[PDB]
């Protein structure tokens, strides 16, 4: 009885968060998947391509973001360049291992 | 399209010139990658130069 | 009678018109105190009041020519001058002829062909047009069979219903389908070479 | 007939859906898209 | 009979376009028009085109009905048809 | 204009129609109209691309060009000027333009043979509506008693 | 169960009718690979006057880059009005209807 009402609990919480954020339980599993990864895309190899080529981004840090965003921000079409020199620092920070 | 061509080959002859004016042909500098199809070779001029 | 009450669930029709497409011959009697089906097709009211009689060896169906029967024809038929000539190919695609003999099974096979642009919210030109795209280009109405008339009906459903969904008409269909056939090039060609 | 009317406003609102789908396309198909300016930007940015 | 790209350029680049072998071209171009109408009352983007491109047979019926079937299901795809097409054109299209 | 500019007379109303009826068949050709000019600006318009053109057969336009026939030779603007009257006639009546000569003929007859008239008259009934052959007959029936 | 009139004494079968589809349609990132290098040669003139000449056919790449992208934009800008026209016009006739 305890670990039920606790499920039910879990899942009512979790489903009201959903309605308010405005989020479904596809995009939910979305955030919440793991990789798994597989071959990379024909996007990614022009992604590649474009850091391949062109200035080697400079090893010191907060150089490394500075040097990457750019291109990585148009490749995930965020808003600024800065938003994608923080997505890199954010995903340094903590990842899945 | 066909202006790329000539630019590159243009670049290409600024290199040598340069390897050979100055003994140092490992070092490189026009690079691949400023033409893309995703663009359609837009903003080749700017990597080129 | 099972392809009768299929043809009568889809398209909506009469039980009469389902017979009619289930390869059913226009029937002379009048029928439960009624119209026989020949007369309130062509003698209803009977044009000039000379009632249609299958008299037989003369019919034209060559537009330029005259003959007081094939305006009967035209107004049963519901079809016009060049519809009637169009009606005549469709019917047989290898005769060639350009007369039709007055018995009934040759006004049976034009009746048929006719109901089958009317069952599928067709023209008799969008119907010509879309048998020759078809597997039914030489078709024989009078040598038609149970089989081949029930897979050309459900070819044509299957095809309308299709080009209903995809928002096409006959006309670009004909033109997706059609044959080059060559011709001298344009100027906007000469512009491009 | 004013329900006939009615039907007739419901296949307008239709066609009207369907059109702003067909400009929705058009602007995702179009060359000069987000995508394009979006990596144009990235690649000058990275340039300047 | 309607030419390949390669004859077209041959037939194209020649020192004088004969009578003939210039109707030839025509019925090309008119092969690529009726080819630019099927990619036009189909609506199928790029990608689509793209796939299809490398032998999707097209010319009777029972072959522009598998064209809308194929179309059909890439507008299912939608937001990720990109990737099952990019999937479908290496060999790494899977049921995941 | 560029179809017109080859000698064109206009001037008098009797030209200005021509113009008009012309300008009327271009719009009718509509999306083609393009194909249409160019293929009368070379000596190679038929009346298969003109039919294909105007979304109409073969049978109609051959027909058409008859009355004040220049059948198969369609080389002057002049020609298709001469269409949109006709086609309009034979829409308006639903008959072919090949039955409106019998029309015009018997029609303007003074002496009209029986057989002649009969003709023309299952002709002109053939293309009506069916609620509309019944009230026809509905006004024939006690003219005839 | 009719009444003494045929008048049916049950409440009639409702269903609840299909809520209209959210139309869907296939978009996809552009694909394409570079274009490799041209093969190299020594020039006839000197570096400083070899890199001249390349930043001169540079420039002018630049120019037919920046007209290239203005007719793309302005020819994607005349197809879309010309697209609103066309609508405009299959609207006034059900307008007209």
């Amino acid at each position: 009885g305890k670990t039920r009402q606790k499920m039910l609990s879990f899942l009512s919480r979790i489903t009201q968060w959903l309605n308010t954020q405005n989020i479904t339980v596809e995009q939910l599993m979305l955030l919440l998947d793991k990789i798994s990864p597989a071959a990379p895309t024909k996007e990614m190899q022009v992604l590649l391509d474009l850091l391949r080529n062109g200035g080697i981004d400079k090893t010191n840090t907060k150089t490394l973001y500075t040097t990457m965003a750019p291109v990585i921000t148009a490749a995930m079409q965020l808003d600024i360049t800065e938003s994608g020199e923080a997505l890199l620092r954010w995903l340094d920070n903590n990842h899945p291992a | 399209y066909r202006f790329y061509d000539l630019t590159a080959a243009r670049c290409m002859m600024a290199e040598k010139a340069y390897a050979w004016q100055t003994n140092d042909t490992a070092t490189r500098y026009i690079k691949s990658g400023a033409w893309q199809s995703n663009n359609a070779g837009l903003m080749a001029g700017e990597s080129l130069l | 009678f099972t392809e009768t009450l299929l043809y009568r669930k889809r398209y909506g029709i009469d039980t009469e018109t389902a017979l009619m497409l289930c390869n059913a011959g226009i029937s002379r009697i009048s029928y439960d105190g009624q119209l026989s089906h020949f007369d309130r097709l062509f003698n209803n009211p009977p044009l000039n009041g000379v009632t249609y009689t299958l008299g037989g060896d003369d019919i034209l169906m060559e537009p330029d020519a005259g003959d007081p029967r094939r305006e009967v024809l035209k107004r049963a038929f519901r079809v016009d001058n060049t519809g009637l000539w169009q009606l005549l190919v469709i019917t047989n695609r290898e005769n060639k002829s350009k007369t039709i003999e007055n018995k009934t099974e040759k006004l049976r096979g034009l009746l048929f062909v006719r109901l089958l642009a009317d069952v599928h919210n067709l023209t008799v030109a969008q119907l010509d047009a879309l048998l020759q795209i078809s597997p039914y280009n030489s078709m024989n109405v009078y040598a038609l069979d149970g089989k081949t008339r029930q897979k050309m009906l459900s070819f044509l459903s299957r095809i309308t219903q299709w080009l209903n969904t995809q928002n096409i008409t006959v006309e670009q269909l004909m033109l997706l389908l059609d044959k080059i056939s060559p011709a001298a090039p344009t100027k906007e060609m000469q512009v491009l070479l | 007939v004013r329900r006939t009317a009615t039907e007739m406003q419901r296949e307008h609102m239709e066609i009207q859906q369907a059109q702003t789908q067909a400009q929705l396309e058009f602007l995702q198909r179009k060359f000069s898209n987000k995508a394009l300016y979006s990596w144009l930007r990235g690649r000058l940015a990275s340039i300047y | 009979g309607i030419l390949t790209t390669s004859e077209a350029r041959k037939l194209i680049i020649k020192k004088g376009q004969t009578a003939g072998d210039k109707e030839k071209l025509a019925a090309w171009c008119q092969a690529l028009a009726q080819r630019v109408l099927v990619i036009r009352t189909f609506t199928l983007s790029n990608a689509e085109l793209q796939t299809l491109s490398q032998g999707a047979p097209a010319g009777t019926i029972t072959e522009l009905y598998n064209i809308s079937d194929f179309h059909n299901l890439i507008n299912r795809c939608g937001e990720q048809a990109g990737t099952v097409l990019d999937a479908l054109q290496s060999g790494t299209l899977t049921v995941k | 204009l560029q179809t017109l500019s080859q000698g064109a007379p206009a001037g008098t109303i009797t030209e200005l129609y021509n113009i008009s009826d012309f300008h009327n068949l271009i719009n009718r050709c509509g999306e083609q109209a393009g194909t249409v000019l160019d293929a009368l600006q070379s000596g190679t318009l038929t009346v298969k691309i003109l039919a294909q053109a105007l979304n109409l057969s073969e049978e109609v336009i051959t027909q058409a060009l008859t009355l004040a026939g220049q059948k198969p030779e369609l080389t002057t603007w002049a020609q298709l000027a001469v269409l949109p009257p006709r086609l309009d006639l034979a829409d308006t009546l639903h008959i072919t333009p090949k039955d409106i000569t019998t029309l015009l003929t018997v029609s303007e007859n003074v002496r009209p043979f029986y057989t002649d008239l009969s003709a023309l008259a299952g002709l002109l009934q053939a293309g009506l509506n069916e609620q509309q052959t019944k009230q026809l007959q509905n006004q024939s029936e006690p003219r005839r008693n | 169960n009719l009444s003494i009139d045929g008048q049916p004494l049950s409440l009639p079968v409702f269903a609840a009718p299909a809520d209209p589809a959210a139309l869907l349609s296939a978009a996809a990132a552009a694909s394409g690979g570079s274009k490799p290098l041209p093969s190299a040669d020594i020039p006839a003139m000197r570096f400083p006057q070899a890199l001249d000449s390349a930043r001169s056919l540079t420039g002018q790449l630049m120019q037919f880059g920046s007209t290239l992208l203005g007719l793309i934009e302005r020819r994607d800008a005349e197809a879309m009005s010309e697209l609103l026209q066309n609508q405009a016009g299959e609207l006034m006739l059900s307008s007209l209807r």
